[PDB]
């Protein structure tokens, strides 16, 4: 246990989290929005963040706030 | 030596049920 570790309306942050051959991949981009009802019908590519080499079988997952 | 154990590409599992050397 405890293998690993890191560490470094109006907006719209996106993600992408996928896992290739043990490497744990997040996209990102943030941008101001005008639309006030959900994703907003244009185009904007998502920049690399995070690259990690985690090897876990990941099938769940949820979210904090 | 009794320490060392055995059983997708880079995937690790250390949950137990383990083969063992002597
Ligand atoms: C995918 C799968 O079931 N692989 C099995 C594993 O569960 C078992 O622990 C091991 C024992 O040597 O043999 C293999």
């Amino acid at each position: 246990n405890c293998t690993f570790e890191y560490v470094s309306f109006k907006n719209l942050r996106e993600f992408v989290f996928k896992n290739i051959d043990g490497y744990f991949k997040i996209y990102s981009k943030h941008t101001p929005i005008n639309l006030v009802r959900d994703l907003p019908q244009g185009f904007s590519a998502l920049e690399p963040l995070v690259d990690l080499p985690i090897g876990i079988n990941i099938t769940r997952f949820q979210t904090l706030l | 030596n009794y320490n060392y154990l055995y059983r997708k590409p880079f995937e690790r599992d250390i949950s137990t049920p383990l083969q063992s050397y002597g």
